[PDB]
């Protein structure tokens, strides 16, 4: 048994839908709404 | 056994097949009683009580050879005496369920 | 021809029928019951009764003379 | 014993995964690692550690100090079944084994709580030893034998009434349906707030609080909020002493949409660094900023966009680039316009969405299905 | 002499027990149960086969000092394996030659010694007529010296031991192949050495006066027996067919050989995944997703499955051709998880609209996409992260300036910002209408898509489906 | 606060006031039936998957 | 669409009752 003719040689889900939407986008967005307010 | 029911075919009487278990005449008493079955995780506060009433029955019954090592008469009877509603029943229920 | 020998088998629940009580059962498909005449029986179950309607405390139908279950 | 056990598993969460602060955590947590005979659980906590070169002679006190307390229950072993009790062999180490579940690792514990299971006629202890096997199967996180013992601790509790044995394990739940992302379930089993008692594993009972307003928000529209969680004496008068979370749950309900982000970036802050939050910290605030657009934007129907900036939240394409992405999404239902700067919302039925959720179960059980009956009759 | 002779004594004769168990049982059943009475549809001796392949992959890794392999040739090479009342004292010469590695020494064969062991089917009345004996006392030798492979002034002993296989592979296709299954159980044979015929010459031979003699082996084949020659023939016809620019794809479409209706659970379910890349390759995509499915849904139960490493990375490059996407380290392994993160984060920029962030992976990980082979459907998803983006923007945006969508999609020129909206509504992406004199482009909103007829034709490729499943829930019950 | 339903507009304050009930009783009391049956498929992996 | 969905788990129920009654039986009686 397992022969396999070689030819060439929750917990996890839900946040990698999440590390879609803001993979390089405002990770640790805390501080710029400290320099939002005098700008706009 | 003795004291089991039957089948039985009525042309001439032949035994036909056992009829399981009925009950045991013992266990219909108390059912018409009803005690109220209980254990040592409900006793309120009579922790020395607990520990005399082990000596004379829970004790005789596991290690009767405890006894012959003294060489004494192992007891028979217990007297149990308070006010009521102290917890005579519960206790002697207690007892009887644990061993 | 299984639905019409389905139907046939009904002919035993005829008008002359006295009642008895369900007791118990000792296997799949054989009952033990309680007439009105105060003598219970070991009674054969007749085959299409849904035995999912039985044993509160039934009140059943028994034939007159073989007296099997109805 | 297991009692302050819980919050030896938070301060591995504060050793690790802060990477910088990991200076004080590993001081505090060698505090009470190399007493209270702990020996199993942080060898590859050492190995996260620094070297600590000499901890042999530490060891050594210990796991001779381990044996001690083993070699007296050695000695209990047989004075015991002499003149027996009920089974006080066993009746001793059901309490002594509580240690060994600390001290030792799971395998002591699970061969003498199984043992001890069976000696005990009465619930009142085996219930209680299912509590344990709660505990442990939460630190090692063991979510195939937590589904076991649950409905083994919850067809207990049906003969008598149990409700110390069924509002504390309504807690566990609680926060075992936090710690899967599963929040109208955690609010549920966190809707009592008055039976809950001052805790062993949340301590504070105003930390609870914060609990059960964090995941309450989310789980629940308002014709409910604005009857359970503003009306309730027992829920208002405990964060009375909290100046944020009472200002965080309220600018939602005020409406004081600009103060809410601000409170927000503290929460979602400290969510992060708290344990059990940061698996889905993330997730909280994408939910939490949709619930913040939806209610504001259903309420009218010709909104311009530049109206948010200074009344709900300061910069123009900020708001912008982010109300793009969640219509994309398939979410927050309305339709943004562009150059003549005005946003405009639509209605539509409770079909097409209640449609669009039964599509994935569809095909979901029918993948299931389907593969098993390729595996199963070869 | 310490150290030898506690480590090296105990090698020769645990392998002499199972060796006496395994393919002395073989030997003990496919000579008399192959060339016997039958072994018939549901047979053992293909899976007992199959056990001794396996086994024997992962046994012999040393050179064999001590003789402890090195002696089991001048073993299990002198056998004629005849009769019973002749192998009875064969059934000695099984324990004969053990004394032979233990009271003396044996001829250790060291990479020289490999021609006195091949020439023996004359010595003692051996034959080939008998070749449920002798296509497996072909294999039984044919297999170790080829399972370590070696590479070292080896190749030629590897060669004269397959054209004594391929003096029994003519018999086998000329003479007397009919209902003893002189065909079928050395089709294996014949498809079990061809991964060995194959990897000798993958290495530092040509390829292709094989393919013209597998056409010859293929010209027998379904011309004598169609059951595990129509399949065999064919993935091994395929296998560098796909990697060579022959014809070889339109002539795999109009073929008959696609169908040969069983081929063993395992080479069946690759069968589909070599013919499941030919679509891919030639542009045919909604085809291929299916059988690419059905090639993964079919594998067994082994974990260092490296080809399994390669269909789950090809079968969603064509569904991002499409543009559905599973997660795919939804089964991630300790040996998936480093084979996905150059591919997992190329997806990452399809579910984005950003058109440079696929410039920015391509120069990252252009080299890694060309050691896997797949470098050139790579190089056409801007066609489709185009699309995905003018569906994402027209979706959110009522009326958006074309003036605008470009320098959110990095375009650098609004003069063709029209004009992909263009082939968006050739291709019909979205529906509606561009004001090129003003410059806005607006949609129309969504309307009742309940009431249209649609979504009864996602419940009638469903309710038909499901209908199939309980009908054969029914076919596949009453066996008893 | 949903006591009332309806819009509100901004330019000239414009109620456009609509109502139906939609339907609740067809989808959502046949949805938690898949999730109940999922729940069944599960449980035949314990006396189908674990034993044949 | 649901009650074609529970057809085939239930006739799939049943299929584990013949490999029940199959498998459990060739080493049993033979
Ligand atoms: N010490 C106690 N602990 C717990 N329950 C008690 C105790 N004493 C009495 N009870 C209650 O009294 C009832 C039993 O009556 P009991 O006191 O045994 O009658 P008696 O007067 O014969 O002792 C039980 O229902 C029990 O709940």
């Amino acid at each position: 048994m397992s022969e396999k003719k070689q030819p060439v040689d929750e917990d996890n889900w839900d946040d990698d839908n999440v590390e879609d939407d803001f993979s390089n986008q405002l990770r640790a967005e805390l501080e710029k709404h400290g320099y939002k307010m005098e700008t706009s | 056994t003795p004291n089991c029911r039957v089948a039985l075919r009525n042309d001439s009487y032949t035994l036909h097949k056992i009829l399981p278990n009925k009950v045991d005449p013992l266990v219909s008493l108390m059912m018409v009683e009803k005690v109220p079955d209980s254990t040592y995780e409900m006793i309120g506060g009579l922790d020395k009580q607990i520990k005399e009433i082990k000596e004379v029955i829970e004790l005789p019954v596991k290690h009767p050879e405890l006894f012959e090592a003294l060489g004494i008469a192992q007891p028979k009877g217990v007297l149990l005496y308070g006010p009521p509603g102290t917890g005579k029943t519960l206790l002697a229920r207690a007892v009887a369920h644990h061993t | 021809e299984f639905l019409h020998a389905q139907e046939e088998v009904k002919r035993i629940q005829s008008i002359p029928l006295v009642i008895g009580q369900f007791l118990e059962a000792v296997d799949q498909n054989t009952a033990i019951v309680g007439s009105t005449t105060g003598s219970n029986y070991y009674v054969r179950i007749l085959s299409t009764i849904d035995r999912e309607l039985l044993k509160p405390n039934a009140s059943v139908a028994l034939h007159k003379h073989s007296n099997a279950l109805v | 014993p297991k009692n302050p056990d819980l919050r030896i598993a938070q301060l591995r969460f504060l050793l690790s995964l802060p990477e910088h602060r990991g200076d004080a955590a590993v001081r505090d947590e060698l505090m009470a690692a190399v007493r209270d005979n702990n020996m199993a659980p942080y060898y590859e906590a050492l190995c996260k550690s620094l070297d600590w070169q000499i901890d042999v002679d530490l060891l050594n006190k210990m796991k001779k100090a381990n044996e001690d307390e083993l070699k007296r229950l050695d000695e209990e072993l047989e004075d015991a079944e002499k003149n027996l009790g009920e089974s006080e062999i066993r009746d001793a180490m059901m309490a002594k084994a509580e240690y060994l579940c600390r001290i030792g690792d799971k395998e002591g514990a699970l061969t003498a709580f199984r043992k001890t299971y069976d000696k005990t006629v009465a619930l009142g202890h085996r219930l209680d030893i299912v509590f344990y096997l709660l505990r442990i199967g939460l630190f090692y996180m063991d979510n195939d034998l937590i589904t076991r013992n649950t409905e083994k601790a919850k067809s207990l509790i049906e003969e008598g009434g149990d409700w110390d044995r069924r509002n504390r394990l309504k807690v566990y739940q609680g926060l075992y349906c936090v710690a899967i992302r599963d929040f109208k379930q955690a609010a549920e089993l966190f809707l009592d707030t008055v039976s809950t008692f001052t805790s062993y594993e949340l301590m504070d009972y105003k930390t609870f609080v914060t609990y059960t307003v964090y995941v309450s928000m989310i789980a629940l529209e308002r014709p409910d909020l604005r009857e359970k969680v503003i009306k309730g004496a027992e829920i208002l008068e405990v964060l009375h002493s909290l100046p944020a979370v009472r200002q965080y749950l309220f600018s939602l309900y005020e409406c004081r949409y600009s103060v809410f982000f601000q409170s927000l970036a503290v929460v979602e802050q400290e969510m992060k660094k708290d344990w059990l939050f940061a698996p889905h910290y993330r997730y909280y605030v994408r939910e939490m900023r949709i619930h913040a657009y939806s209610q504001l934007l259903e309420s009218y129907r010709s909104l311009t966009l530049g109206y948010m900036a200074e009344a709900f939240g300061v910069g123009v394409e900020f708001i912008d680039q982010e109300l793009s992405r969640f219509i994309a999404a398939g979410r927050l239902h309305c339709k943004i316009d562009k150059v003549n700067e005005i946003v405009e919302t639509n209605r539509p039925d409770s079909k097409n969405w209640q449609y669009q959720e039964t599509i994935k179960k569809g095909d979901l059980l029918l993948n299931r299905v389907q593969k098993l009956s390729r595996v199963i009759n070869m | 002499p310490p150290g030898g002779g506690e480590q090296e004594p105990p090698p020769p004769p645990a392998p002499q027990d199972v060796e006496m168990k395994e393919e002395a049982a073989t030997g003990g059943g496919s000579t008399g149960e192959a060339d016997g009475k039958t072994a018939a549809a549901a047979a053992e001796h293909s899976q007992r086969e199959l056990d001794t392949v396996t086994l024997e992959d992962i046994k012999e890794h040393v050179k064999q000092l001590e003789k402890a392999v090195s002696g089991k040739e001048p073993r299990f090479v002198l056998r004629a394996l005849r009769m019973l009342p002749s192998t009875s004292r064969r059934l000695n010469h099984y324990v004969l030659y053990k004394a032979v590695q233990g009271f003396f020494t044996s001829n250790n064969a060291t990479r020289d010694f490999l021609l006195p062991f091949l020439e023996e089917p004359m010595d003692t009345e051996a034959d080939l007529q008998f070749r449920p004996r002798t296509g497996k006392a072909a294999s039984t030798p044919l297999l170790p010296e080829v399972e370590a492979y070696l590479q070292l002034l080896v190749v030629i002993f590897m060669m004269n031991s397959k054209r004594y296989k391929e003096a029994q592979k003519i018999s086998d296709d000329l003479m007397q192949k009919i209902s003893t299954q002189n065909r079928r159980a050395l089709d294996l044979v014949a498809a079990k050495c061809y991964y060995y015929h194959a990897r000798v010459y993958e290495f530092l031979d040509k390829l292709d006066v094989v393919r013209s003699f597998l056409h010859a082996r293929l010209r027998t084949a379904t011309l004598r027996h169609d059951a595990d020659g129509q399949a065999t023939l064919l993935n091994l016809l395929l296998r560098n067919y796909l990697h060579y620019s022959l014809y070889d794809q339109a002539e795999k479409l109009v073929s008959k050989s696609v169908f040969p209706e069983q081929a063993n659970n395992n080479e069946w379910a690759r069968y589909l995944y070599y013919t499941g890349r030919i679509k891919a390759i030639q542009l045919e995509y909604s085809e291929a997703r299916r059988t690419m499915t059905n090639a993964l849904r079919k594998a067994p139960q082994h974990t260092a499955v490296g080809f399994k490493q390669t269909v789950h990375k090809l079968l969603i490059v064509v569904e991002l051709l499409l543009g559905e996407i599973p997660d795919r380290l939804q089964f991630r392994q300790p040996s998936l998880k480093r084979s996905l993160m150059p591919y997992f984060l190329l997806t990452q920029a399809v579910r984005t609209g950003n058109l440079a962030k696929f410039n920015q992976v391509l120069d990252q990980f252009g080299e890694k996409f060309q050691a896997d082979g797949t470098y050139t459907l790579i190089i056409r998803l801007r066609h489709n992260v185009i699309k995905t983006g003018v569906r994402m923007i027209s979706l959110s945006y009522s009326r958006i300036s074309l003036a605008d969508i470009a320098q959110k999609l990095q375009l650098d020129s609004p003069e063709d910002a029209e004009f992909i909206v263009a082939k968006a509504i050739r291709d019909g992406v979205i529906e509606a209408s561009i004001n090129h004199e003003k410059g806005y482009v607006q949609s129309k909103e969504m309307i009742d898509i309940y009431s249209t007829r649609e979504p009864q034709l996602a419940f009638h490729q469903r309710i038909s489906f499901c209908l199939d499943i309980h009908n054969m829930s029914v076919k596949a019950m009453r066996f008893p | 606060d949903k006591k009332f339903h309806g819009i509100l507009d901004q330019g000239e304050g414009v109620l456009i006031i609509f109502d139906e009930p939609p339907v609740d009783k067809t989808y959502e009391a046949a949805l938690e039936t898949i999730q109940n049956m999922s729940k069944v498929v599960d449980s035949l992996y314990n006396k189908a998957k674990k034993l044949t | 669409y649901l009650a074609s969905l529970i057809r085939s788990v239930v006739a799939l129920h049943n299929l584990i009752n013949n490999k029940i009654a199959n498998r459990d039986a060739e080493k049993k009686e033979g």
